[PDB]
DNA sequence: CTGTGCAGTCTGGCAGGT
DNA sequence: ACCTGCCAGACTGCACAG
């Protein structure tokens, strides 16, 4: 199989916890040494936590937490479980960090999560967010996670300003998040995602070619991938963009309005993401995206 | 040509990357970089002379720990490699192996024993007559068949444009007893090593004879050299002729 | 997964049940024509004869314009080949490169040889081997040139060890068959030392060390020591 | 104005005939010399001659006829025109000409172009498809319509066993007919049409891709093509072939039959092909193209 | 298979001019 | 920059004994 989809044990060291639509994904280091990867949401708290119960003797274990984006996506797990954890550092891109710390940011993340609730948990004590024990990474930092885990960091900006993709060189593995976009449940090809820059998006990608083939692509939705898409993954996300370009270049062309090519694709596309993202802020999000599409890259 | 992508643009960013770079060190420090990115622990670059024939030296530069450097510089350990030797019978890439070492098997223990047991080696030789290896190895994880031929490619782009640019900083490494012949003396060479005496080589060219023995006396001494068979071979060698 | 990778490994595949030279320059054919260009060749370069340094040279091109080399013998006088012998990099065909010598360029402009590349290599055994391939119309591109170069880096590469495999006639140097004793004194001499030094270092009489290099002189037809030394030196075998 | 649609003075020495979305193109090639290119349906004869008349002076001075492959659908004016324009010639590959030649695979043709004749359309007079002049061009020939015009021929197969296209290096427009394939004007992208040989195809579109930058395009539907659109147009048909066998290898990896995705093809691409192509047997064709790719994709 | 042979062409190295 | 003769030196294609 290749959409390697189901929870509990994936590859010989990674387990995936909680859903898979919003994966939170952990990495067998050595013998008491554990280290959780893309965050989650705020919502799968009490999922996530005791599936990590499953496959961790006790907390303790974890030493490194990664992130990878900013938004809502992969930063809502992150005040619900560390005062559980003794100690993890969370590691995230510098530019995430200043997010992080700022007053206004958390207000639309903590609401925004809050909206995904059922109708009846309420989510445990957490810290406030100017608290959380984390330490920055740059651009190509080696991190050390452990003696079988030379990940290197990569600054993919353009999904947003700040998302940074980890890369294991060890195994070709590479957890993406959101920069290849968001694999299609269904039809397979890549689906691009573009909210604050166009030409920095392309340049990333640019990047993730630039990196060699890859065994296991890993994005922040729709868990691993494996074999021969996942190789080009890089390439086919790329491309997918530049049709999407050529797609509104030629309704912008053809004379229809920009708003209406958003709502058919938001009717063409929802449908499999609903259950993490209301419909009302995903029509907003894309004609945000649609806009960029509209203003750069003829 | 935006269709394939992939590794013709990893290799332009490379090429784009690594062209700025003007010390030797940052030059080293950028291939350390990609060869840390491919999941190979350590690399080392190796230059195989061919000046000296009886004990051809060869200079090496890399990142493997200091003392092992020193076994090698102390112990010899160059010219009985058959790892650099592979070059000279092929240009095929090799990996490494138990058996592929078993005319040399102290060395192989030495590696073992001191943290490097898996990786391989690309020779190519330079256009200049430098037979060049490009090593890479990494601890555990024996390389999959799977692999190699990425590691292969990559490897190959990494030696052209690493010894293009060392070419072009003039390293220590490459430069060989520096001699520049001009036209004639470099045809009276060749014909010499051509195996045309003095007298012949006179007669064609009409020239006396004790005229071009004081050319064969220039050449010798631009060479530091007894007799004439070491004219003919190094000039063979280094491709001066 | 398609792309560059997986167009190496398949073109590997393919190459290693051939056993003929007429298959080796069939599929080299089917490929460049895959990659654009109309004609190829594969020139070598040996380094053996010094006077008359002998060019072999085996492609598609108009079979009287491969005539018009051996009536003339423009293979000393190619910048193309020659650019091997300094450097390393692909040369790209132009009127500047071809600047030394313009009536090659004439002939090749009047027989229909516009535009090209021509990447040279070290073959292993000492002795230069260059690909080239060309076409009529567009110059090539900055875009395209890169992409010429590894692909036309991967067969030359593959293509040379290949006919090294087949035992070609064009690779292959005069056979070359010394003892380990044979090859160790023709290296001690080969550094400039009278045959008398060596008999001492040796530890044997100097009888036999004359001895040895009469054999190796009759193995390579020398008149002098210094050209046995020399082909010694050019054919990498000492 | 990207896509120029509507049939007239196209352009100063060209002008589109018929039916926009099964064309036929007119070069007016000289004072003294026109010629047609992609021969089109039968059905619309009786428009296309009285579209004819309102340039030719007299129609005796056409005299090249070209004809881009043996598929009904750009091969239906011939018998019924050819006879009447007494002076024409008629130019395609030999291995279209033997096809016509042949007896079979043309009952087959003149069954799905009456097919298509909406209601009561006695056609006119037909000669027989063997005694309409022909001369077979090969792979690269030169051609000399006329002082102006020096078309050349590329070997661009794949579409069918016998597709080739017609490229001008003067003013570096192509008559591509279906070597690339159809235009999506609704989705601004190409379409995949394969009906003999995947690999032939993709190399073909790469001997197309190495041509110069295209000044204009013109596919066998849709009309002329212009701007950017003419230069990527090559590497676009090479990106949606990808495309859509990455999503045929998707589906069958998920499990789902080539019936489902053949459905889904139709129901989702038919509307441009409901006038000029049975709907059923657009269906059938769409089977026959995602076999042909399943089996010979990786 | 390798030491010893004078006889003899091959040829390092200035002496002295060009 | 490239020139004309010598003084032995380091050997040269066979020598056949060891
Ligand atoms: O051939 C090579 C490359 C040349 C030697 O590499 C070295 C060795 C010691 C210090 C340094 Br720095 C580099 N490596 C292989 C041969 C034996 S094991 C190995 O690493
Ligand atoms: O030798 C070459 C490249 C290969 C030419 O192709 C041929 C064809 C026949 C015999 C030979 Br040798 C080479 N020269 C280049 C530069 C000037 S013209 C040309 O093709």
């Amino acid at each position: 199989m290749l959409r390697l989809s189901a929870p509990g044990q994936l590859d010989d060291d990674l387990c995936l916890l909680g859903d898979v639509q919003v994966p939170v994904f952990l990495l067998r280091l050595g013998e008491a040494s554990w280290a959780l990867v893309e965050g989650g949401i705020s919502r799968d708290a009490e999922l996530v936590w005791a599936d990590l119960c499953r496959w961790v003797a006790d907390p303790s274990q974890v030493h490194y937490w990664l992130i990878t984006h900013k938004h809502y996506d992969h930063c809502g797990l992150l005040p619900y479980l560390c005062p559980r954890l003794p100690n993890v550092q969370v590691l995230a891109s510098e530019r995430t960090c200043q997010a992080w710390k700022s007053e206004s940011a958390v207000r639309v993340v903590e609401r925004l999560n809050r909206q995904l609730l059922r109708a009846e948990q309420r989510l445990p004590e957490a810290c406030a967010w100017d608290a959380l024990p984390v330490r920055a990474v740059a651009d190509g930092e080696w991190l050390e996670l452990g003696p079988r885990h030379r990940l290197q960091v990569i600054e993919a900006h353009g999904h947003s300003d700040d998302h940074v993709v980890f890369y294991d060189v060890r195994r070709r593995r590479l957890f993406c998040g959101d920069a290849l976009g968001e694999f299609d449940e269904a039809e397979g090809v890549w689906r691009p995602l573009v909210f604050d820059d166009m030409e920095a998006y392309l340049e990333s990608l640019e990047r993730l070619q630039r990196l060699p083939t890859l065994l296991q692509l890993i994005p922040g939705h729709g868990g691993l991938l494996r074999g021969r898409l996942a190789a080009d993954g890089a390439e086919s996300a790329y491309t997918e963009c530049l049709r999407l370009c050529r797609r509104l270049l030629w309704r912008q062309s053809m004379g229809e309005s920009l708003d209406e090519l958003s709502e058919e694709l938001h009717r063409a596309w929802g449908g499999q993401s609903v259950d993490f993202l209301p419909g009302e802020l995903h029509l907003g999000s894309m004609r945000r995206m649609l806009e960029i599409l509209s203003r750069q890259a003829l | 040509m935006r269709n394939d992508g992939g590794f013709l643009l990893w290799w332009d960013g490379l090429r784009s990357e690594m062209q700025p770079i003007h010390d030797s060190q940052g030059v080293f420090a950028v291939l350390e970089k990609e060869v840390r990115r491919l999941g190979f622990d350590y690399y080392a670059y190796g230059v195989r002379h061919t000046i000296p024939f009886t004990r051809p030296k060869t200079e090496v530069h890399g990142t493997y720990p200091k003392a092992w450097l020193e076994r090698y510089q102390m112990q010899n350990y160059g010219a009985v490699d058959p790892a650099i030797l592979n070059g000279l019978r092929s240009s095929e890439m090799v990996v490494w192996s138990d058996s592929l070492f078993d005319q040399s098997r102290m060395l192989w223990n030495e590696a073992r024993d001191w943290g490097l047991c898996v990786g391989a080696t690309l020779p190519i030789r330079a256009p200049n007559n430098l037979l060049s290896v490009l090593s890479v190895a990494r601890d555990q994880q024996n390389i999959s068949s799977f692999e190699r031929e990425e590691i292969r490619l990559r490897l190959r782009c990494m030696i052209e444009l690493l010894t293009q640019k060392l070419t072009d900083l003039e390293h220590p490494m490459l430069m060989s007893n520096p001699v520049c012949l001009s036209h004639r003396e470099r045809e009276i060479l060749q014909w010499t090593a051509d195996g045309k005496s003095s007298g012949e080589i006179a007669i064609i060219l009409s020239i006396s004879e004790s005229t071009v023995n004081f050319h064969h006396k220039n050449i010798q001494k631009k060479f530091d050299a007894p007799n004439k068979t070491l004219a003919a071979a190094y000039a063979a060698a280094l491709g001066l002729i």
